[PDB]
């Protein structure tokens, strides 16, 4: 599935608006958060463990067979974790953190897992991107539903500073654990400020997104988020593109720093190719 | 950063 893409079923379809989308439309031109709506991000989804049974990270839906993830959630030799496909499943369309949503979730096993071959987890997790291909096609329903990858135009105009994204996930609220999924939308900052707030090297297949100490609102992912959608809503064709993967920070809502996401549009080529030989 | 649960019953694994 990819021709509906980024219409949910209980908004778009229906013309029902969520509580915080305004807020995105009108700056085109997870700690301190919000509960999620019912059906709110049916692309979400859960990276779970098998063994303890474990959140792990975030991850988003892009077809019926194909997850999309950060790659540091498969393989992070710093801290002794490089999983395979048998190690995990994937939870999708889920709402509560911790309960087994009975006749509303679905369950998929992994069949095969592409991690970019040039992701650096050695310096600054360039390239933090990775590919799951689930053993079984998924059924979409009204809380399962795929996002849209961007394309090259809308790429360039929704990827601005002070161009405000969504990012959602059961993660941490503070640097305890929520009941339901949290969402919190935040501005995309200029590179400059990205640059200047970190002493890591970033590359072109990072942005950073956050408000700065002056602007006074809060908001940012932390553990347990990662490999999740940074989305935006496209107000030309009205779908919900993920310009972004939740990928690295320094803390979580600290001041002065930054959340960094994988710039999906510019890894894009790496994803088809993929998709078009797998 | 960097990277409760109620058990899934045999309904995949």
């Amino acid at each position: 599935g990819g021709a509906d893409c980024g219409l949910r079923p209980l908004f778009e379809k229906k013309s029902l608006e969520d509580k915080t989308e305004r807020e995105l439309l009108e700056s085109y031109i997870i700690v301190e958060g919000s509960d999620a709506e019912i059906g709110m991000s049916p692309w979400q989804v859960m990276l779970f463990r098998k063994s303890p049974q474990e959140l792990l990270c975030g991850a988003s839906l892009i077809s019926d067979r194909w997850v999309l993830t950060a790659a540091h959630c498969l393989l992070y030799p710093p801290w002794d974790k490089n999983f395979t496909e048998n190690d995990l499943l994937v939870r999708i369309g889920k709402h509560s953190r911790t309960r087994y949503e009975r006749n509303i979730e679905k369950i998929s096993m992994l069949e095969k897992i592409y991690i970019h071959p040039r992701y650096n987890w050695r310096e600054n997790l360039d390239r933090d991107i990775a590919l799951m291909k689930l053993k079984k096609p998924v059924a979409f329903s009204d809380y399962i539903h795929p996002v849209c990858l961007p394309d090259r135009e809308t790429a360039a105009s929704l990827l601005q500073a002070g161009y405000k994204g969504r990012v959602t996930g059961w993660g941490n609220l503070k640097e305890g654990q929520p009941s339901v999924l949290q969402v919190v939308n935040l501005p995309i900052v200029e590179r400059p400020v990205c640059k200047d707030s970190t002493r890591i090297r970033i590359t072109d297949n990072m942005f950073c997104a956050g408000y700065k100490p002056d602007e006074g609102k809060r908001g940012d992912a932390c553990e347990g988020d990662s490999g999740g959608p940074f989305v935006m809503k496209s107000p030309f064709n009205n779908r919900w593109y993920q310009m972004g993967i939740v990928s690295w920070g320094e803390g979580c809502d600290r001041d002065g720093k930054y959340g960094f996401y994988t710039h999906v549009f510019r890894l894009k080529k790496w994803i088809q190719k993929v998709i078009d030989q797998f | 950063r960097x990277l409760d649960y109620e058990p899934i019953p045999e309904e995949a694994a």
